[PDB]
């Protein structure tokens, strides 16, 4: 319940995340703790814990050892159910005990996500430093070749340090700027910005995220402008913009893999967008784009009942970030 | 267009003017070759380009969706009661030909210091036609003399496939030949109107050399220059009043609508000088003299030709135009 103990608890919870916990205290908690045993530890008197326990007891949660994507609606909903519990804990023993309990029940990708945003958005997390995700889930930051050498080092029980090279070949001019988007710290900057300012945030979680929609515009504007500065530094032209009715010129082979789920897929050069089953038609993206530009060129956003919300004012850019993200 | 009269250029933009530039720049759309603007980017030159007419038919069809949205005119809409067009005839054959026209190129060349001009002219072949006179016999049974608007159009009878066109299929293809206001006395009388006096056309411009001579002669000798004999430069050239037609001759419908001049010029002065080009170029420094929609009475759908045939103040007759090569 002090910062040293909280930091150690988090360190332990995130250690060797693909395996059952090796810490005797956390194993005991995962075995014996009942998230519904004392609802006085929650600000919602157990409402969020009841929702998550029902999903768990009905065998409706994603299995362990499976890929996780925050953009997958149902998997995100499951991670946010655990976030919701952690976010309701009044004191650290509630936060730690629920984390230990659900670590052993829930998918590891969902758990890591929920624990990180739980620490970030709870006052109980104040003073904790989250370990870098590239050491908690290295597969998401390390190409498959190096992971295999790590797998080989483990299979052979020999220590080693292995050099990571950038993806692609020298024939690929885009490799000239791979040090930007592949930098592990740039990746942590990006994930952490979205953890700090999540698109799923609702103020019923406890507070408002000030100017979030405008900061969404700004942080990505700066990523784009910074990338273009690297291109300029490497005798490359600025990036083109995507358009739904034109080819995506530059393909990509990540040469990276999930821990569970297989290799990340590749995209060939010069492809037209295809409709994605279960997601959207390309035409839907064009219509959505058109509707956003209609608001911009009207000078107002149209509310659900048809009334106008003026955006010809300083908060207009923020409201646009709200509707665009 | 758009013009500065647009109530909302932020939203509606400038379709027509931007289209001129889009078309004009298609020989170098990205500026890679440093070519200057195309002929579509100057009103001096735009009609030289065939695509001018494809662009403007496209725009014309936008307007036509609006004009087609109104209810067809009824008998009561169109009838000028007590006014009957008994006969429409032309005094003189309708004949076109090409003749020659000269203009000076001196301003295009470079003159030295102390270098005498030499005369340098271009000679162009231009369409022209012979003079003719409309003879429109009208019976006024109202009981008193009445101001009438005479609206004269030339309409195709068949298309290039030899298919006879309905009035509805003709009306949007008709070209305006004249519009004028004239008192029609009680009884039966033949109105005469010279082709030379069309309110759609203006004569060839006086040459720069002629303007210099006349101005210089007037200034030298204290002679009041008065050029009130010339017209504006806005207006179809008189020489192009008629379509070229064919050496074998073609037949067209000459369409005459005689409408209530009092109603048409209410709020103005019907029997006053409207200049020589008011049909499409208006009146310099004055309100537009005709209150009717431009194109009246052909600008609305005519699904039922019986409506027009039942109106005594509308008549069309067949005329033949012959080209002399
Ligand atoms: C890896 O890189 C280090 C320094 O960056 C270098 O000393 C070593 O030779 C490299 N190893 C291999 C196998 O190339
Ligand atoms: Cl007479
Ligand atoms: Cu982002
Ligand atoms: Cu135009
Ligand atoms: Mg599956
Ligand atoms: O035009
Ligand atoms: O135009």
């Amino acid at each position: 319940s002090s910062t040293a103990h909280k930091q150690q608890n988090i360190n332990h919870l995130l250690d060797k995340i693909y395996e059952d916990t090796k810490y005797p205290d956390l194993q005991e908690i995962a075995k014996n703790f009942n998230p519904l045993g004392d609802t006085s530890m929650y600000n919602d008197q157990g409402a969020a814990a009841e929702v998550l326990m029902k999903e768990l007891n009905d065998h409706r949660l994603l299995e362990q050892h499976h890929w996780y994507s925050l953009f997958n609606a149902r998997q995100r909903e499951e991670a946010l159910m655990l976030f919701a519990v952690l976010n309701q804990c009044k004191v650290w023993h509630c936060f730690r005990n629920n984390a230990a309990y659900f670590r052993e029940q829930m998918n590891e990708g969902e758990f890591v996500y929920a624990l990180y945003v739980g620490v970030i958005h709870s006052k109980l997390g104040d003073g904790i430093v989250l370990p870098p995700l590239y050491e908690i889930t290295p597969h998401m930051f390390t190409n498959s070749e190096v992971i295999d050498k790590a797998y080989s080092a483990k299979m052979t029980q020999k220590a080693g340090t292995f050099n990571v090279s950038f993806t692609g070949t020298k024939k690929n001019k885009e490799q000239r700027v791979a040090y930007f988007g592949e930098d592990i710290g740039m990746n942590i900057h990006h994930v952490t910005w979205h953890m700090d300012f999540p698109f799923w945030w609702q103020d019923s979680y406890g507070n408002h995220l000030d100017r979030k929609g405008e900061l969404f515009f700004w942080v990505h504007h700066q990523l784009t402008a910074r990338f273009d500065f690297e291109r300029l530094s490497n005798w490359l032209d600025p990036v083109d913009e995507l358009h739904w009715d034109r080819i995506i010129r530059e393909g990509f082979a990540p040469l990276t893999s999930y821990k569970y789920g297989g290799e990340f897929p590749v995209r060939p050069d010069n492809i037209h967008f295809e409709d994605v089953d279960g997601v959207a038609h390309v035409h839907d993206m064009e219509i959505t784009e058109n509707r956003i530009y209609e608001a911009i060129d009207h000078g107002y956003i149209t509310a659900t009942d048809g009334h106008t919300i003026d955006i010809r004012q300083p908060k207009g850019i923020e409201l646009l970030g709200d509707i665009i993200e | 267009e758009s013009s500065m009269y647009s109530p909302n250029a932020q939203y509606y933009g400038s379709l027509h003017n931007t289209a001129h530039v889009m078309l004009g720049r298609q020989g170098d759309p990205h500026g890679k070759f440093n070519l200057p603007p195309g002929v579509m980017e100057h009103f001096e030159t735009a009609t030289r380009d065939p695509s001018f007419f494809r662009l403007h038919k496209y725009m014309d069809n936008i307007f036509k969706k609006h004009t087609d949205s109104f209810p067809p005119y009824t008998h009561d809409d169109l009838e000028f009661a007590g006014m009957a067009v008994d006969g429409v005839a032309i005094d003189g054959e309708l004949i076109t030909f090409f003749d020659e026209f000269q203009y000076s190129l001196i301003n295009a060349v470079d003159s030295g210091e102390s270098i005498e001009d030499v005369e340098i002219n271009a000679r162009v072949h231009r369409l022209n036609h012979k003079e003719f006179t409309y003879k429109i016999t009208v019976s006024n049974s109202i009981g008193s003399d009445h101001l009438a608007t005479f609206r004269i159009f030339l309409c195709p009878i068949e298309d290039n496939n030899g298919i006879t066109l309905t009035l509805d299929k003709e009306r949007w293809l008709c070209i305006e030949l004249d519009k004028f206001f004239q008192k029609v006395p009680s009884g039966t009388h033949t109105i005469h109107r010279s082709s030379k006096d069309s309110s759609v056309t203006v004569p060839d411009m006086p040459s720069f050399h002629s303007l210099k001579e006349q101005a210089d002669n007037a200034v030298n000798g204290g002679s009041d220059l008065d050029l009130s004999a010339y017209e504006r430069s806005c207006g179809i050239p008189e020489r192009m009043l008629l379509p070229k037609s064919k050496p074998e001759g073609m037949e067209f419908n000459l369409f005459v609508a005689v409408t209530d001049g009092d109603k048409d010029t209410e709020g103005h002065n019907g029997d006053h000088d409207h200049g020589g080009t008011h049909a499409q170029c208006g009146v310099h420094g004055e309100a537009y003299p005709d209150n009717r929609p431009l194109g009246y009475p052909l600008e609305r759908r005519i699904p039922d030709e019986r409506v027009f045939d039942g109106v005594p103040n509308i008549k069309h007759v067949v005329v033949k135009i012959v080209h002399h090569p």
